[PDB]
């Protein structure tokens, strides 16, 4: 049971060197993507934002799923730089459409009954 | 069994390659496609003068749908609720009602046109031949609301149609 | 036939009524409020009622493989005449 | 027996960040577990045999135009299958869902009996047949 | 046929796959777990998530097998299963004109190694597998999304993933572009609960358990 | 039309008249595309040895059908493996002998004649008989039989709500459809409805083999062999 | 211990003597046909669709009021078996009305269902069908005798679990007209259960008389309100609003019974 | 049809074949859209004898797939006889 | 030097609501599936579904 | 024998023109390289038993025109082919090694469908 396959990384400690350098190319890319992209966001928001889906999941233990991750998110900075994906594509990331969800009980409870 | 489709022997006699020098140096084969399309034009068009003509059709067609009733007037549905639970897009949308004489039939017949594929299944579905499709194509709109057929719209389009289904169920259900 | 609703508002046979301010209505501004004229329930209820003298009728509802699946619907209740459940056209027996 | 570069991980399997179910549908989204319940006027009894992965039903409103039952869960109509029940929770803490069981109710034997129906002191004697 | 609706059988084929079955089997007892010959004349081969490359390059080379078309590879997300995915390769051989079923099982994150090298059609036949499922192949030349949406989350085929999805575009006017939002449909799906409660061909009835 | 365990309807009497009449002008209508297209040389210049491909990489590509046939590879579905009546009907698969886009072109217009043979063959020998299974468990009953037996009714109500329920297992079913080898993998759970249905789509090979074909090739040829793919999207987009 | 053993099919199991044949089938998985026969309530043995063939016997045996003993192969899968399964059913079905798509028990009717399973796929009665004349014991269920196939279940239910004698079957031959004879009403307490113990639509409820169809209804599972009993019972939402009640399965609680207030 | 015999000529020349003979367009050949009612057969099992459905039970008549090797002299074999090669189209061999 | 042709600029749920539709409502799906060749999509799906019934059509 | 083929009717497969002693060499290759394998192999006894017995043919009959039906392998210009491959298949398995027992039982009833 607690015995299994290193996927790509024997240990939590590679697992970050993959993240490390990942990160790097997920931090270098900003000023290129936003420049033929065309958008209007700032470069520092989007080097922030990329500390924000970095984040998220910091919390896993297991060293496939951290490393599953840096596969998964491997896999749309080169869907970035070949200009492969679109500028609806990478907006969608800044969620912007839609109204600030709610975070209060007061406001869950005038919206609906719904938690 | 088979057959080979390129196996070609070009005779190198002094003949044939007179041919084949003939062939690329004066156009033959091209020119027997000039003459070839030539001989198209001297034909006549089959261009059908739609609305003046249309298409042939036939009695099995499957066009709009239209809620039909009995002889005496009464809406064949009994809300059997078979339709919905074949139809495959779940166009389909229906809740029965009691009714004041006992004869509880429904009080929601939605087909929408933009789900509904057309299949036909709901025909052969009704055991009482209350939903047929009928030979219409013509039902086209500029709002997307207007296809969202409900109770009334299709109780009206089957009074409509009333004339042409009834022959034509009339005569295919033999068949079917 | 067909009432009207005190808006105007041709209720249809299942009984459908807008009330007054009921902002849904807006949609039937400049257009009409499809109604079938032509309501079932008092368009079968003033057929004549069948006169067979037997205690069990079919009631395939003509042209047998056209109509409806037929039924076997019992004739020996005289308080009410006895009618087919697809077809709803009443069968009553004459003094049974 | 399976030595490729064998690692070891003590961690209860998660798949939650990979799967990708909105974090607002992880957490909020009580889901339970039970066998269901043979309908009651179905003698057959071919379903009381697995387990399902039903959710929590959430608001649903009807359509302004054509009276629909417009509903904003993406979840509400999706049920799983399962065999036993550990692999039922098992599926369920892997991807972290708010959890819970219920025990199948098996049938307790009913001592049946047909001559019981005429008895000579005991009441179970049948008024009809 | 002396009865006309039932549809008749071949046990010419039937036993000399079941005696193909066993010429496998002794080859390979370290990967061939288990061997199955149906009733329609089909065979499976129930192999060990190690074996991609061997028991393929064996069908596809061997000269009693000669299985060199990849028909197709597909999974079975099972969520009763400890191992939820079942990849279950079809191979065609054109000398004896018969299909082999191989199967292995995985979970999310254990790996299987490409068999690109083995049938090189199976390069874009992981892109999907990948995409609809999430079962990664190790040692591949990309794996790319080439059915969900460029940038989509999840993998729908897997039998958690709901229906309608989460996201559901439209233009908006404010910023001139297609955006997304989470999923609200105009109608719900009226699911069908259809099966019925009284109990079918008692054949592959499930022993008490 | 095609429902499991038969057809939906019948023919409507004299349907096989027309097709008859329809069968009879089709040769001359086959001959105008071949003296259109087959000896233009620039059709040829624009199609011959172009995109051509060897019979191990055609058959390693997964490719199927044509596309294995114009490369000479001695394989046809409809022949090796008789489904249905295939095997009572004589017909010569269209084998080409260079493997270029040329060849299949020559292979899909033999085809359409070959195509003409069965139609001819299956018209002088349409038996009669009923359209679909004798067993309403399967097969909803006939319209008459609907309302006047019981056991129809029952049939046909189950059969259009529930459906019949087909018995568990797996079958990967392989038909040569026109564009190529077009199998179906379903597994059935045993209920009335499949668990999961994976079908081969030729054009998903052959769309994933376009790569090769397309090096040592220009774009004004990157065109001409996304044509001879067969390459409906629909059909490789599952 | 005392626990005899016998086989079903092949394996064998112990069981304790005095076990009729359905009670010996259902200890490895077989629900055999029944229609007459309710796991709590009495044993009727008048559907003979629990009809199975015994080993070596030179008669179908009624597997409701049968107690086996050592040695008794049940012969589920047999030819004779399901060939009484078959002429029994087609009798049942002989005289029954072509109402499925008009009742409310279409879609989860055990008449259906049996004969998708253990059925025929065709007719051959030429005849007329019998006609019996509706009832009326209440406005909570709907009475339609024609559907009815006299499995007497009701008869029992009101005799012993409602504890009111008011139900029964006047007539002969064919005339099995199963009601009351004269006019009268039932509303016990337990009235409404009567509805689901019906294998068919011969007695449904009037307030969800045409309202649903079974496939649509998604079921949940809730508790009783109405009474400190706290009964177990699922209800059923369709669109977006709730049709019908019916109780669960809870043998300490309510077993599968609910009070008419409830239902 | 319409047409005079002078462009068919043209027709007939231009084309070197002649396209009277059959055209592409349809004429009073076809069948008319009236065809009298069918009496469609009836089934092979609609007997009304010896019909139990205890014989023909295709879904039930079904088996799991054989065990033939589980985990829990020899001779080969192949899956199929090898495929025989098919002769040259009668007909017509070369294109 | 390199194709990459990018495909799913048309892909529906397909197989995912075939998990969803009885048999007989999965029957349309082939008859859209390879549009172009109508029958011979559902001929696969009618030689696959009734190979699993073990029941054959009749010869017409 | 005969006049030599002009073409094998597959495109890339070329016309060997010394097929018979191609097929003799290679076949003793095989039968060379499973002298490494062990005699208890399944392989093994399945090679010899149609590896030197259709080398005997081609070895006892030269015409390769009746050597199509020896061996009712096709064309003799790929059955060399398919000889590579065996020759190819046969250095695979001596890295898989396939004869020791599983490695691993499928764990618990994750088979026996349907669930
Ligand atoms: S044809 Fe009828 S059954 Fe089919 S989708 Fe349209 S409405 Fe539904
Ligand atoms: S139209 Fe026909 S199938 Fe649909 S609910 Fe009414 S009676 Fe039933
Ligand atoms: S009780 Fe059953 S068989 Fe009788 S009409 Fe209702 S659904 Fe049909
Ligand atoms: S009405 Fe229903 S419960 Fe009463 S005897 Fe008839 S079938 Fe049985
Ligand atoms: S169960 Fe024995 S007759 Fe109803
Ligand atoms: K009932
Ligand atoms: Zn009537």
């Amino acid at each position: 049971g607690t015995s299994v396959k290193p996927i790509f990384s024997r240990d939590m400690n590679e697992a970050k060197r993959r993240v490390r350098e990942l990160y790097r190319a997920w931090y270098r890319e900003v000023p290129n993507t936003v420049h033929l992209f065309q958008l209007d966001i700032s470069v520092k928001q989007g080097r922030d934002k990329v500390r924000e889906m970095f984040m998220k999941n910091a919390h896993v233990t297991d060293p496939r799923v951290v490393d599953l991750l840096v596969i998964k998110g491997k896999m749309e900075l080169e869907e970035t730089i070949n200009v492969w994906k679109q500028r609806t594509h990478i907006m969608r990331f800044f969620h912007e459409t839609e109204a600030p969800r709610p975070t209060d009980f007061l406001s869950k409870f005038y919206v609906g009954h719904d938690p | 069994t088979y057959k080979f489709v390129n196996m070609r022997e070009p005779s190198m006699d002094m003949k044939s390659v007179t041919d084949r020098a003939a062939q690329t140096l004066l156009w033959t084969e091209l020119v027997r496609g000039l003459g070839m399309t030539l001989s198209y034009l001297f034909r006549e068009p089959a261009t059908i003068n739609y609305p003046f003509e249309k298409g042939p059709l036939s009695p099995r067609f499957r066009g709009e749908h239209a809620l039909r009733r009995y002889p005496s007037g009464e809406e064949r549905c009994i809300a059997c609720k078979l339709c919905e639970a074949v139809c495959p897009a779940q166009a389909i949308t229906i809740e029965a009602e009691p009714r004041a004489d006992g004869s509880r039939r429904t009080t929601r017949y939605d087909i929408d046109m933009t789900k509904c594929i057309y299949c036909g299944f709901c025909q052969e579905a009704c055991p009482v031949d209350a939903i047929v499709e009928g030979p219409n194509f013509e039902f086209s709109t500029e709002t997307h609301e207007e296809l969202l057929y409900n109770k009334e719209k299709l109780l009206n389009n089957g009074d409509k149609w009333e004339a042409e289904i009834a022959a034509n169920i009339q005569a295919d259900y033999l068949y079917r | 036939g067909v009432r009207t609703s005190p808006t105007g508002e041709k209720v249809t046979h299942t009984g459908q009524a807008y009330d007054d301010g009921d902002y849904r209505r807006v949609r039937f501004s400049d257009r009409q409020k499809e109604v079938n004229e032509n309501f079932a329930i008092d368009l079968i209820a003033e057929q004549p009622v069948s006169e067979v003298g037997s205690r069990v009728i079919s009631c395939d509802g003509g042209g047998g493989a056209l109509g409806h699946p037929r039924v076997y619907i019992n004739l020996d209740k005289e308080t009410k005449t006895g009618t087919c459940g697809y077809c709803g056209l009443q069968f009553r027996q004459p003094h049974h | 027996t399976q030595d490729t570069q064998l690692i070891a991980v003590d961690e209860k399997l998660d798949i939650t960040t990979l799967t990708g179910v909105p974090e607002e549908h992880i957490k909020t989204r009580k889901v339970r577990i039970f066998v269901p319940a043979r309908n009651n006027m179905q003698s057959g009894v071919n379903n009381t045999k697995k387990w399902k992965m039903e959710f929590d039903t959430r608001e649903r409103w009807e359509n302004p135009l054509m009276g629909w039952s417009s509903t904003a869960d993406p979840l509400s109509n999706l049920v799983l299958t399962f065999s036993t029940k550990e692999d039922a929770v098992a599926f369920a803490e892997k991807n972290g869902w708010s959890f819970d069981v219920e025990e199948r109710k098996v049938p307790k034997p009913k001592s049946k009996s047909y001559g019981a129906n005429f008895s000579w002191n005991k009441r179970t004697r049948v008024s009809t047949k | 046929d002396t009865r006309p609706t039932i549809r008749p059988r071949n046990d010419v084929v039937h036993k000399q796959l079941s005696a193909f079955g066993q010429y496998v089997a002794e080859i390979l007892p370290k990967y061939v777990q288990q061997v199955q010959v149906s009733c329609f004349n089909e065979l499976e081969i129930f192999i060990h998530p190690d074996g991609v490359i061997p028991v393929l390059t064996f069908l596809r080379d061997h000269t009693n097998a000669q299985f060199k078309s990849l028909a197709d590879l597909t999974a079975v997300d099972v969520p009763t299963r400890q191992n939820r995915f079942e990849i279950v390769y079809n191979l065609l051989s054109l000398r004896f004109n018969s299909q082999i079923r191989v199967k292995t099982y995985t979970d999310e994150l254990t790996p299987i190694e490409s068999s690109v090298t083995v049938y090189k059609a199976a390069n874009w036949y992981e892109r999907e597998i990948w995409d609809m499922f999430g079962v990664f192949f190790a040692n591949h030349p990309d794996l790319r999304r080439i059915l969900t949406g460029y940038g989509f989350e999840g993998h729908p085929f897997r039998k958690d993933f709901p229906l309608s999805g989460y996201v559901e575009l439209r233009y908006d006017d404010e910023v001139k572009r297609v955006v997304a939002e989470p999923v609200e449909l105009a109608q719900e799906f009226r699911k069908f609960d259809l099966n019925s409660p009284w109990e079918a061909f008692p054949a592959y009835r499930q022993p008490p358990e | 039309y095609i429902r499991p365990g038969g057809v939906h309807q019948d023919l409507p009497l004299g349907l096989l008249d027309d097709i008859y009449e329809f069968s009879k002008n089709f040769s001359f209508r086959i001959d105008e595309l071949e003296e259109m297209l087959t000896n233009n040389r620039i059709w040829r210049n624009r199609t011959v040895d172009i995109g051509v491909v060897t019979a191990e990489d055609a058959l390693n590509y997964g490719f199927s059908g044509v596309m294995l046939r114009g490369s000479g590879i001695q394989w046809d579905l409809r022949k090796t493996q008789p489904y249905d009546v295939y095997d009572q009907v004589e017909f010569d698969v269209p084998i080409g002998s260079r493997g270029d886009c040329y060849d299949r072109y020559l292979c899909r217009v033999e085809e359409m004649r070959q195509s003409l043979r069965i139609i001819s063959q299956c018209l002088n020998k349409m038996p009669p008989g009923e359209i679909k299974v004798d067993d309403a468990k399967v097969s909803p009953p006939k319209r008459a039989e609907m309302k006047t037996s019981m056991e129809s009714l029952i049939h046909h109500f189950k059969l259009y709500t529930e459906g019949y329920q087909v018995p568990p297992g797996a079958t990967y079913t392989a038909i040569e459809a026109p564009k190529g080898e077009f199998g179906v993998y379903l597994v059935s759970d045993g209920s009335s409805r499949p668990y999961r249905c994976k079908i081969k789509a030729p054009g998903f090979a052959h769309l994933a083999g376009l790569d090769k074909m397309s090096k040592g090739h220009m774009l004004a040829d990157v065109v001409a062999i996304i044509g001879t793919q067969d390459i409906v999207f629909g059909e490789v987009d599952r | 211990s005392n626990l005899i053993e016998v086989f079903v099919d092949g394996q064998s199991v112990m069981v304790e003597p005095g076990t009729t044949v359905l009670q010996a089938c259902e200890k490895v998985g077989m629900q055999i046909p029944r229609f007459c026969y309710h796991e709590r309530l009495s044993v009727a043995g008048n559907c003979r669709m629990c009809l199975v063939e015994i080993e070596k016997a030179p008669k179908v045996v009624a597997a409701c009021a049968m107690p086996v003993m050592k040695g008794w192969n049940i012969l589920t899968n047999s030819e004779k078996s399901k060939k009484a399964r078959e002429g029994v059913m087609e009798f049942l079905l002989a005289n029954h009305p072509l109402d499925c798509p008009i009742c409310d028990q279409g879609g989860e009717c055990d008449l259906q269902d049996q004969s998708m399973m253990f059925g025929s796929d065709r007719s051959r009665f030429l005849e007329g069908k019998r006609a019996v004349e509706d009832k009326n014991i209440g406005p909570l269920v709907k009475t339609i005798m024609t559907r009815c196939i006299q499995c007497t279940r009701c008869i029992r239910f009101a005799s012993e679990i409602a504890g009111v004698d008011d139900l029964g079957t006047t007539g002969r031959g064919n005339d099995m007209q199963v009601g009351t004879y004269i006019e009268k009403m039932f509303m016990s307490e337990l009235s409404g259960n009567i509805i689901d113990i019906c294998p068919v639509g011969a007695l449904t409820s009037k307030p969800y008389a045409f309202t649903a169809r079974p496939w649509e209804t998604r079921k949940t599972e809730s508790i009783d309100v109405m009474d400190a009993v706290g009964s177990n019972i699922v209800v059923s939402t369709r669109t977006g609003e709730v049709m019908r009640i019916l109780p669960r399965m809870h043998e300490d609680i309510n077993e599968e019974w609910i009070s008419d207030k409830t239902r | 049809a319409s047409a005079t015999r002078v462009i068919q000529l043209l027709r007939n020349w231009a084309s070197g074949r002649d396209l009277q003979a059959k055209l592409q367009l349809r004429y009073q050949e076809i069948s008319k859209r009236t065809q009298p009612p069918p009496k469609l057969p009836v089934g092979p099992s609609h007997k009304l004898s010896n019909n139990y459905y205890c014989t023909r039970d295709g879904r039930r008549e079904a088996m799991p797939p054989s065990i033939v090797m589980s985990s829990q002299e020899k001779k080969a074999v192949t899956p199929a006889p090898p495929i025989k090669r098919w002769e040259l189209s009668k007909d017509q061999p070369y294109l | 030097r390199k194709c990459d042709p990018h495909i799913g600029l048309l892909h529906r749920g397909t197989e995912k609501l075939i998990e969803y539709k009885t048999y007989l409502q999965a029957l349309p799906y082939f008859d859209r599936l390879d549009y172009v060749s109508m029958m011979c999509n559902e001929q696969a799906y009618s030689l696959a579904v009734e190979k699993l019934l073990n029941i054959q059509p009749p010869p017409r | 024998a005969g006049l030599l083929k002009k073409t094998t009717g597959l495109v890339g497969l070329a016309v060997c023109e010394t097929p018979h002693e191609r097929l003799k060499i290679l076949y003793t290759k095989i039968l060379d390289v499973l002298g490494q394998i062990p005699k208890n192999a399944a392989y093994r006894k399945y090679t010899e038993q149609i590896t030197n017995e259709k080398l005997g043919m081609v070895k006892a009959e030269p015409d390769v025109k009746k050597l199509e039906e020896q061996l009712q392998g096709g064309q003799i210009e790929e059955v060399i082919l398919q000889a590579e491959n065996e020759l190819s298949l046969a250095r695979k398995m001596l890295r898989w090694k396939p004869w020791e027992p599983l490695v691993e039982e499928p764990p618990a009833n994750q088979w026996k469908w349907p669930i």
